[PDB]
RNA sequence: UUUUUAUUAAAAAAUGGUAUGUUUUUUUU
RNA sequence: UCUCUCUUUGCCGGCUUAGAUCAA
């Protein structure tokens, strides 16, 4: 229906749609996904695909930074997100992957996640992960859906500027034959 | 009339389907019909008019001047609408349909709806006294069961899960809401009430 | 180039619209009664716990 | 599976769990080549309650072929034949009450006239036979006979999943009836033995070739069976009034017939509710007076098939007699 | 006044202040009886400028319309 | 000038064009452009290639929709005088924008506009304000760190837990796996989801994304369980909330809408948490609302607690009460999120504490404007309801002290009642006595003796000298000028002074980093020697408190006025006169407002519903607090008539002759309207000079809204039982219930139903709640008042009953004798059918009748695309049939004013325009119908005629081909068929169908001749036995005739009524002819006949249940 | 202590709902 | 001084509630 996992296709159009129409038309660009809606587009926009996410690996600096102020501001990620400089699912990630690893390296010398054990594991959530690779043959929908995009792209000119120039195109021809008219009598 | 163009319609069900166009144009016409116009052009008189035809009588002459008939004076609205209101007669249907006869109870009571057919059973010889019954029947009780809702083979389901005036109207466009409903009620009086409540 | 509208075509690279920003330029620092805070409600947790 | 509900002469495809047999079936059928393990998505507690075998379809199917059968051989008492197992006596009612209000019965429950016999000799059902039985005093078996060989070969139609459909819409846009899918149906049959056989024409116009095949076979053998009672099968109807057709399509279709409401449902002549199949052509023409054979009913709608227009007057002369 | 005012004149010879706008009308304030009078309605655009002849019973206005 | 237009041209050029209001905006651009343009050719020096205006222009567009967005628009290479003057000319637009947006707002909360657009388009600058604003606030705590101190948040913290251990307070687990009531809580959010919508067809998006949801969660249910638990114990980053404002047009309403499935799970942990939190005491029971009452019932325990105080009334010794009313000023945006979560973990489980406040630090989002909330809390969670109880239960701490707050709520394993203590000795031990949090409204009452209010006041004066006696000017704030004064607060030099000691030892109380009191909100009422009476408003009601003792006054015991009883000597002591706040008027008042100017009020249901539910929801809170109040009548009568208006103006004719009441007041299956009536009634009226000093009996009467003629308009409020009776009741019939109980306990019996048929709906919890089916599973929907009150912080609906459910209450109002009333008042079905074309439509009898909603041919075009133009020819529909419906007293002769013109083709005569009733008419006619009729009834006149072929004057008999134009002009009428006679008779005078004593042999008459003229008769003029007769005496007495014969007979006919008649000269066998024949005429012509069902068709107006059924 | 009197309104046009734009020669030499 | 090519080369639709909305 509706939603997915953000093939890497969905991605790249999601970026050129981005580069030609702007950070606040998101429902004239979710127009060109069928999958997804504006919302989704506007989320994934700003939590994994503009160019201002740092995907490198974390330096040191950071990782401080991050740990001094998830201990100021214990949850509250939206806020720690700016200062650290990442987003905040990446900031909540990598301080539970730090967590995780100190658990790890103490079971050797040796938090309670037998509450978050009791159950399933995390669901990811969807507009954060990286976009699946394409297949060689990735279906055939995206064809459609690819052909569609590339025609809104360039197509420019408005809409209802196709009417005068069509137009005087026709008055071209009707005066072409008139003098033709005129020539062979 | 070569049904005009069909290739219009395609799929694209009905939140999709463009608007009904009298002439392939986008107008409504009617007064009931949501048209700002009604008749010919807001008119009742017709394109080419309308007389009477002669009249003479002359005890001889009146008799070519015959009576009035329903046709003569509609038009295809009303000859459709005159159509689609004819319903009638039926009789031999209902008297040899619905529900004959079935449970001991009701054969005492109940009327057998069969009627002929319980001549046509003199035929056969029924002499059921005790009525007999198959396990198609038990599955005709799944008419009445369920249909599964997708669930497991073993799954008990849940009982809190389970569920089941007059006058002009606000505008088909206009929707449904708290505000639509009937003001002054007096339904439901004891089937979703209890007769008694545990006190312990 | 404005992230609102452009009446012709006219793509633009992301490099010149995340550029026109003053984004920068507005800072991004939090004070230090944060620290003093944090530090005194955890502290008061502990003992009135213990 | 299949249920056919005969107080509603309809027929739906209901969920059921599976019998004790099906489970043994379905376990042993792995481990053919090599060893196989089989994984039942319930408890052993749920297998103790399953009934072992399923019901025989002469239990679970339309007994009103089975009651002409035994008829044409001459039992008078359905009761005295050797049933392996009881059929329910209400399904036999309601085929006996429909035979006999279809005239193959009399009062007694006997074959009527030579109309009752010859309808026990058609492998067919008795209603679409009547229409074939009937025609020979309106001399125009011919197109009837077509229509009956479509309606039991099958659907003649080809609908893509892909992108084809509007090709395939296009490709019946030329045989579009006003009239209904019955007379669409007889133009498609006429003009496609007027295309040479051609299997790329049946490609193009997304026709079934193998149910317009098997109908020329069952219509071959009604012949024969027509010709068994000594019936000429060269009258074929010079005029294009279809309405006589359509008197025996009526008096074959009796029971079928339905009034469009202004809620957009018909009503059966039964009184029941049903709606119209978005397959048939006539899906919003708001027909005034429509005429069906076939009723399949989903979990909140009766859907019929098999659309044709009809006019009301020909329904009051034909039910006044 | 619509629209920003652009001028100000008050008679030295009558009991009237003169005031011009963007609005494009200029208005005669009867200052006995702090009210509009009179209008003065031809000008294509805003008016920016008002002035008072000193001797005669006439005014000036200049505007955006290339015109005085 | 037309002349001139004519022989001259247009001499358009040259000639200027005001600006009028819609050119203001388009005219203000130009002139900044320009004086852009001009600012830059200046500031370029010479030569610098001039040519640079237009990217100018542009960057000056771009850096004021950042501004309006909020966006800083910092750009690289702009040179800096272009820039200065862009920023210069942006300021300036933006104070333009600015100090419109101000202006339109206080236009439209005085009520001076009706314009959509213009409330849409100042909606839209004041979100935009308000956005800058908190953007700019959050920025500062961000700057300024935490408002409230360290040592401000251990004192909280601690006496939190102090608090908390005094209870022996066990925390909130975490659901475990193994929960019993899981699906129970499930089931309950699941269905408070889905009363947010209907079976309408405009869900958007994320209304079908959240009805999939749903769905799924019923269908599926444990998977749903285990998604939301997984969420709770893991997801800490939600998605970003759209933000958006409700209009009140007194006050605006964030509205939050989230994400469907965190929609779900918030709702889930809503209903866990205020379940648990129920049954393990954490709420100390003066917290509101709550599960217990409603809010009038609330205002009632308090006058009735109030009163029950040991000595409360008694002033002899100098002892002051004060009841300081009070709302904690801005506490939602200064709710440290930090603070809150450590707060939060000590109720519950570390989880839901971390997943609760994370919760509330989203990203909020307005079209392009967008922020992160970190400082203050997001009313629209689902939860947020419970997160704000106990922040403010720890305000309460902070204002009564833990001492007084353990003496008020009493021992946790034994609660106290709500205002009561456990005995005087701790009752009478501290100057506080009642307390109440509602929300965020607080309510304390003082009770000092002599000497504490003295040293409150001097220690109030000693840190706030008052040299200039100041205090007095400024007291109470206009707010309680609706009470005559001798009834307000008398202005006593002490008693100012007690009150303002009060609010200020109540303020300092309360740090100012986390909440404030404002003195504009504030009003402390003093009861003492000087003043007698108490004053208070809660929740929507103004209360006056007047004890027996201070009375010395004799005044009748009106409805409006409460009898406060006494405990202890269960005697009446004294009378609290109740009435409707200002801000109560007012919110009724919007309220018709927004219903008038809305998308649904295009037809005349729709908008006659919409009266109906407010009136119902205004009268039903308020019940006798509405009567006592006479601007409500007034503006009940103004809002009623307006509401009538917009039906009259639809119909593009105001008169009042043509809408009778019974147009709008007939019941809706009858073809009216509907519309429930408040609003004839009697206004009283006092003398002026002395109303606003004392309270003088009425001596005249002011009539309300007026109806024509004589007729008795039944009231509303005469159908709803006021809430003191209703309280009386309620407890009677619980402490019999709760007797009955125990004499069924005693014995193993069951309680049954028909025990208690007597108080079947009685009540306040009504009595049929205990014998509900689903009575187990709202066992554990617990805090839902609370909830229900929320919700308007969610949906952008108004809810028009939040104080009640009809699942806890029960049905509290049974209006169904208003139905028969009112069909009785208007006349009964007989005289209300009398203006309809009920007869017209030829059905025998009235009771088999029903309507159709819906045509069908509506149904088919309910989802379909369709252009502006259809969708208000659909909109229209329903408007058209309801004229067609009334057209007899629409189209009444008896007008005021109104040209006469007829129908073309028609013997319709129209006064007015009425362009719906016109449409309608024509369509009835839409062939040539009129005339088809009359010439079809001359036909079947013709064939009885040839039956009876010999008879008398049988010497002649020929019917005239008539002019086409004659069955439609009223002028005159040319001759019918015509009879001349073999032979002389003797006739007289000429008479009607009804006679048997008739004399005719007075005149010596030899031939006759018989017309038929048709008519459709309104409701005023439609006795066709005058209109014939005065029709025959005119025609035939006329000098000039077309009619052979000298005298003859005329029969009409009244399409309207379809009734008949004749007036002519009788001949034996003729008159008895006519009299059998036009009866089987008007049962079978066909023309007749295909009106009537074109008629019925019209109307949708169809036959009884089926035959057949 | 006997009696009273007090009576708003009110219909037409354009928005608004059979867009619009096009469209025929007497001289050459 | 011609011809060809390259390179340097300063360079030449507006407004409002983002107008409002949007499921095969």
């Amino acid at each position: 229906l509706k939603g997915g996992a953000w093939k890497n296709t969905e991605d790249e159009i999601l970026k050129a749609a981005v580069s030609k129409y702007g950070k606040n038309q998101w429902a004239r660009i979710s127009s060109l996904l069928v999958r997804k809606t504006p919302k989704q587009c506007k989320a994934r926009w700003y939590e994994w695909i503009d160019p201002s996410i740092k995907k490198t690996e974390w330096s040191r600096e950071e990782d401080e930074k991050l740990l001094h102020l998830a201990k100021l501001l214990p949850t509250q990620w939206r806020t720690i997100a700016p200062i650290v400089g990442r987003t905040a699912t990446q900031c909540l990630e990598r301080y539970q992957k730090l967590l995780d690893d100190l658990e790890a390296k103490e079971n050797e010398q040796l938090n309670d996640p037998n509450s978050r054990l009791r159950f399933g594991e995390a669901e990811p959530n969807l507009e954060t992960l990286p976009a699946l690779p394409d297949a060689i043959d990735m279906d055939e929908d995206e064809k459609e859906m690819l052909s569609e995009a590339r025609a809104r792209l360039a197509n420019t000119q408005g809409k209802k500027a196709k009417r005068k120039d069509r137009e005087k195109q026709l008055e071209l021809t009707r005066r072409l034959s008139h003098l033709q008219k005129r020539r062979e009598l | 009339f070569d049904l005009e163009p069909s290739r219009i319609n395609q799929g694209v069900p009905v939140w999709k389907q463009e608007a009904r166009d009298e002439r392939n144009r986008k107008r409504f016409h009617g007064a009931f019909t949501g048209g700002f116009s009604a008749g010919y052009f807001n008119t009742v008189g017709s394109k080419e008019g309308w007389q009477p035809k002669s009249w003479k009588s002359s005890r001889n002459e009146n008799k070519s001047v015959h009576g009035m008939t329903i046709d003569d004076i509609m038009d295809e609205e009303d000859r459709a609408d005159q159509e689609l209101s004819k319903v009638y007669t039926s009789k031999i249907n209902t008297i040899d349909t619905s529900i004959p006869i079935d449970d001991p109870l009701l054969r005492e009571f109940s009327n057998r709806d069969d009627s002929i057919g319980e001549k046509m059973l003199k035929n056969l010889g029924w002499n059921g006294h005790d009525f007999v019954i198959s396990p198609f029947q038990g599955y005709y009780d799944d008419t009445k069961l369920t249909n599964q809702a997708y669930h497991g083979i073993g799954y008990q389901a849940d009982d809190v899960f389970q569920l089941e005036r007059g006058g002009f109207g606000s505008g088909v466009l206009n929707d449904d809401g708290i505000e639509d409903q009937d003001i002054y009620d007096l339904g439901a009086p004891k089937m979703r009430y209890d007769k008694s409540i545990n006190i312990t | 180039i404005s992230n609102w509208k452009n009446p012709k075509g006219y793509t633009i690279p992301l490099d010149k619209r995340l550029a026109a920003d003053g984004r920068g330029l507005n800072d991004v620092e939090i004070n230090d009664g944060f620290a003093k805070f944090s530090e005194a409600l955890y502290t008061v947790e502990r003992q009135a716990r213990e | 599976q299949r249920i056919y509900n005969p107080y509603t002469r309809t027929s739906k495809l209901i969920n059921v769990p599976i019998s004790k047999s099906s489970a043994i079936q379905r376990s042993g059928r792995a481990g053919r080549t090599m060893r196989g393990k089989v994984f039942r998505l319930y408890t052993e507690k749920a297998y103790s309650l399953m009934k072992e075998e399923f019901e025989a379809d002469i239990l679970n199917c339309d007994m009103s072929p089975l009651v002409l059968f035994l008829k044409g051989l001459g039992l008078k008492n359905i009761l005295q034949f050797p049933f392996f197992v009881r059929p329910p006596t209400v399904h036999l009612m309601a085929a006996l009450e429909d035979l006999y209000l279809l005239g193959v019965l009399d009062e007694s429950g006997n074959l009527t006239d030579p109309l009752g016999i010859q309808i026990s000799n058609s492998f067919l059902d008795a209603n679409i036979s009547k229409a074939l039985l009937t025609s020979n005093q309106f001399g125009c078996t011919h197109e009837i006979l077509s229509i009956a060989s479509i309606l039991t070969a099958g659907e003649v139609f080809y609908n893509p999943t892909s992108s084809s459909k509007n090709d395939a819409f296009v490709a019946h846009s030329s045989f579009f009836a006003n009239e209904g899918d019955i007379i669409t149906a007889l133009n498609v049959f006429e003009s496609f033995v007027g295309n040479k056989k051609d299997l790329q024409w049946c490609r193009k116009n997304y026709l079934n070739y193998q149910t317009l095949r098997q109908a020329l076979d069952i219509r071959t053998h009604l012949v024969r069976f027509l010709n068994k009672f000594s019936i000429p099968t060269a009258q074929r109807l010079p005029s294009s009034d279809c309405s006589k057709i359509l008197k025996c399509l009526l008096d074959g279709f009796v029971r079928n017939v339905a009034h469009l409401q202004n809620d957009g449902s018909y009503k059966t002549i039964g009184g029941k509710q049903v709606w119209l199949d978005s397959s048939s052509v006539l899906h919003e023409k708001k027909t005034p007076w429509i005429m069906y054979s076939s009723a399949v009913e989903s979990e909140t709608q009766i859907f019929v098939k098999n659309i044709s227009k009809i006019e009301s007057f020909w329904l009051d002369k034909y039910y006044k007699r | 006044h619509i629209a920003t005012v652009r001028g100000l004149a008050v008679s030295p010879r009558h009991p009237y202040l003169f005031s011009c706008g963007e609005d494009k009308m200029v208005k005669c304030w009867d200052l006995e009886t702090n009210k509009v009078i009179r209008h003065y309605h031809g000008h294509l655009s805003g008016v920016y400028a008002l002035k008072l002849h000193p001797t005669l019973d006439v005014l000036v206005t200049a505007g955006r319309d290339a015109v005085a | 000038n037309l002349l001139a237009r004519q022989f001259e041209g247009r001499h358009s050029t040259g000639v200027a064009k005001q600006i009028t209001k819609q050119r203001v905006d388009s005219h203000q651009d130009l002139e900044l452009r320009a004086a852009v343009m001009n600012d830059i050719l200046d500031m370029i020096p010479e030569g610098i290639r001039q040519g640079k205006s237009k990217t100018i222009l542009q960057h000056l567009s771009e850096a004021w929709r950042c501004w309006k967005a909020n966006i800083p628009w910092k750009v690289p290479g702009l040179p800096a005088p272009i820039e200065n003057m862009i920023l210069r000319y942006v300021k300036s637009k933006a104070d333009w924008w600015t100090s419109v947006a101000h202006f339109n707002r206080e236009r439209i909360r005085r009520g001076a506009t009706v314009d959509k657009t213009v409330a849409k388009k100042n909606l839209g600058r004041l979100t935009r304000l308000w956005l800058k604003a908190e953007q700019e606030r959050q920025h500062n705590y961000l700057k300024d760190g935490p408002y409230v101190t360290a040592d401000e948040a251990v004192a909280i913290y601690t006496t939190f837990v102090h608090w908390l251990e005094s209870r022996r307070f066990q925390p909130i687990p975490f659901p475990p796996l193994s929960y019993k009531h899981d699906t129970k809580l499930l089931v309950l959010a699941l269905e408070r989801l889905k009363e947010a919508y209907s079976v309408k067809g405009r869900l958007n998006q994320s209304q079908r994304e959240e009805l999939a949801l749903v769905e799924q969660a019923y269908d599926n249910p444990h998977e749903m369980l285990s998604q939301i638990k997984r969420r709770l114990l893991t997801m800490r980053t939600f998605k970003e909330v759209g933000i958006e404002f409700m209009d009140m047009y007194s006050h605006l309403i964030p509205v939050y809408s989230v994400d469907p499935m965190e929609k779900i799970c918030d709702a889930y942990l809503d209903q866990y948490l205020w379940f648990e939190a129920d049954r393990r005491h954490l709420f100390p029971s003066w917290v509101k609302p709550s599960d217990s009452e409603p809010p009038p019932l609330l205002v009632y325990k308090w006058c009735q607690g109030i009163n029950n105080l040991t000595d409360v009334w008694e002033t002899s010794n100098g002892e002051c009460n004060v009841l300081m009313e009070t709302r904690l000023s801005k506490v939602f945006e200064k709710v440290d999120l930090t603070l809150l979560n450590r707060l939060m973990s000590l109720l519950m489980d570390t989880n839901l504490a971390s997943y609760a406040s994370a919760k509330n630090n989203v990203v909020l989002s307005y079209k392009d404007m967008s922020h992160t909330n970190s400082y203050g809390l997001v009313r629209g969670l689902q939860f947020s309801s419970f997160i704000w109880q106990f922040y403010g239960l720890v305000l309460d701490l902070l204002i009564l002290g833990l001492q007084r707050a353990t003496e008020i709520a009493g021992p946790a394993d034994a609660p106290n009642d709500f205002l009561h203590f456990k005995d005087q000795a701790t009752e009478t031990s501290h100057p506080i006595r009642l307390y109440t949090r509602y929300i965020d409204k607080v309510y304390i009452m003082f009770r000092f003796t002599d000497e504490e209010s003295r040293d409150l006041i001097q220690r109030f004066l000693n840190e706030n000298p008052d040299p200039t006696n100041s205090n007095v000017v400024n007291y109470s704030k206009g707010k309680k000028n609706c009470w005559p004064r001798d009834a307000r607060m008398r202005l006593m030099k002490h008693d100012v002074n007690l009150g303002r000691a009060v609010f200020w030892e109540i303020r300092n109380r309360l740090p100012r980093s986390l909440t404030t009191l404002e003195w504009e909100d504030t009003f402390p009422s003093v009861y003492s020697k000087d003043n007698p009476n108490l004053l208070f408003s809660m929740t929507g009601f103004e209360v006056r408190i007047l004890p027996k003792i201070r009375q010395n006054e004799e005044f009748s015991l009106k409805d409006g006025v409460w009898n406060l009883t006494d405990n202890r000597t269960k005697q009446r002591t004294a009378q609290a006169f109740i009435r409707v706040t200002e801000d109560g008027i007012n919110q009724f008042g919007n309220r018709i407002r927004q219903i008038l100017m809305s998308s649904g009020s295009t037809t005349f249901t729709k908008i006659a519903n919409k009266w109906n539910t407010a009136l119902i929801a205004l009268m039903t809170y308020y019940r006798e607090a509405a009567i006592s109040t006479p601007e409500l009548l007034d503006l009940l009568v103004k809002c009623e008539s307006k509401i009538q208006t917009r039906v009259k103006i639809s119909l593009n004719s105001k008169m009042p002759s043509r809408f009778p009441p019974a147009v709008f007041y007939s019941p809706k299956e009858l073809g009216g309207l509907g519309m429930l009536s408040m609003g004839h009634v009697l206004i009283p009226q006092s003398d002026l000079r002395w109303s606003k000093q004392t309270d003088t009996g009425i001596t005249h009467f002011r009539s309300g809204m007026t109806t024509n003629g004589e007729h008795l308009i039944p009231n509303l409020y005469r159908y709803i039982q006021p809430w003191e009776s209703e309280f009386i009741d309620s407890q009677r019939v619980w402490a019999e219930y709760a007797m009955k109980r125990q004499e069924a306990l005693q014995q193993n019996r069951r309680l049954t139903l028909e025990d208690l048929e007597d108080s079947w709906d009685r009540g306040i919890p009504r009595i049929n709640t205990l014998f509900q089916k689903d009575r187990h599973t709202l066992a554990y929907d617990k805090g839902w008042r609370v909830r229900t009150e929320f919700k308007q912080y969610q949906l952008l609906k108004n809810n028009p009953f939040w104080w009640t459910s009809q699942r806890h209450d029960g049905k509290l109002w049974q209006l169904n004798n208003y139905r028969v009333d009112v069909i009785q008042a208007l006349g009964g079905v007989e005289g209300i059918l009398e203006h309809t074309m009920f007869k017209a439509t030829g059905f025998p009898s009235w009771e088999g009748l029903f309507w159709e909603k819906a045509s069908g041919f509506e149904e088919s075009m309910k989802f379909k695309k369709l252009t502006n133009a259809q969708r208000s020819g659909l909109n229209q529909i329903p408007n058209r049939r309801f004229t067609l419906w009334w057209s007899p007293t629409i189209n009444r002769a008896n007008v005021y004013v109104g040209f006469q013109v007829q129908l073309d083709l028609t013997g319709i005569m129209m006064h007015g325009k009425i362009p719906t009733l016109k449409i309608s008419l024509i369509q009835i006619f839409r062939s040539h119908l009129w005339q088809k009729i009359h010439e079809s009834v001359v036909w079947d006149l013709c064939q009885v005629l040839d039956q009876e072929l010999e008879s008398l004057q049988i010497e002649t008999v020929q019917k005239e081909t008539i002019h086409p134009r004659k069955s439609y002009k009223m002028n005159s009428s040319c001759a019918d068929i015509l009879l001349l006679a073999a032979y002389k008779w003797n006739v007289s005078r000429p008479s009607l169908l009804n006679d048997n004593r008739d004399v005719l042999d007075n005149t010596t008459t030899n031939k006759y001749w018989i017309d038929v003229q048709l008519r459709f008769g309104d409701y005023d003029s439609h006795d066709i036995e005058r209109y014939t007769r005065a029709k025959f005496l005119d025609y035939s007495t006329d000098a000039q005739s077309m009619y052979p014969s000298p005298t003859g007979v005329l029969i009409g006919i009244d399409l309207c009524y379809n009734m008949h008649s004749a007036y002519g000269n009788w001949i034996p066998g003729m008159k008895p002819l006519i009299q059998q024949s036009m009866n089987k005429i008007m049962k079978a012509n066909p023309a007749l006949y295909v009106l009537r069902e074109r008629i019925r068709k019209g109307l949708q107006l169809y036959a009884s249940e089926p035959q057949e059924q």
